[PDB]
């Protein structure tokens, strides 16, 4: 262990396209992958307990998480840049704390869901979106570090 | 306009401390 918010996230995002819908990847996924040196497997044990945590926040809230990710969606200009101030505006907002960050991997899997299903979403969509949550998340690092990790998290 | 990044927080954040007791 000692994983980074970003492998973790992109281990998610994979388990969870394997999962769904005749289980490809999308060329971003492999490419994130490949660039993120991604050394952690996205049907490791954290992952797969992960994914289940993260489904279940996706379902209690399924209606807000498909609201707020359409308003994104539709209004952004530079994806990219955006994903950075709603992960600010999350987190440097009184601390962060297990439930923040759960619900922040949460809609980042939930939206990269959403983009890799539709096939008619453009590429530069869905790779500057998963690109985006991916940089974001590196500023949970730190802060999970504090905690032992996510492995840790999840053990108790 | 970039005001729905600031919604989008704000809901987060709330389901954020909702799971926090209910887990
Ligand atoms: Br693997
Ligand atoms: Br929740
Ligand atoms: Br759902
Ligand atoms: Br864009
Ligand atoms: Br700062």
């Amino acid at each position: 262990m000692a994983y980074s918010t970003r492998e973790i996230l992109l281990a998610l995002c994979i388990r969870d396209s394997r999962v769904h819908g005749n289980g490809t990847l999308h060329p971003v996924l492999e490419l994130a992958a490949r660039e993120t040196p991604l050394r952690l497997s996205p049907e490791d044990t954290v992952v797969l307990r992960y994914h289940v945590l993260l489904e279940e926040i996706i379902e209690r809230n399924s209606e807000t998480f498909t609201e707020t990710w359409n308003r994104f969606i539709t209004h952004t200009e530079h994806v990219d840049l955006d994903f950075n101030s709603v992960f600010l505006e999350i987190f440097h907002r009184g601390d962060p704390s297990l439930g923040r960050a759960l619900a922040w991997m949460a809609w980042c899997m939930h939206a990269c869901r959403t983009l890799c299903c539709n096939q008619s979403t453009p590429y530069y969509v869905v790779d500057l979106s998963v690109r985006g949550m991916l940089e974001a998340s590196e500023g949970l690092d730190g802060w999970i570090h504090q905690q032992g990790g996510w492995s840790t998290l999840i053990e108790d | 306009d970039m005001r729905p990044e600031i919604w989008i927080a704000q809901e987060l954040r709330r389901i954020g401390d909702e799971f926090n007791a209910y887990y």
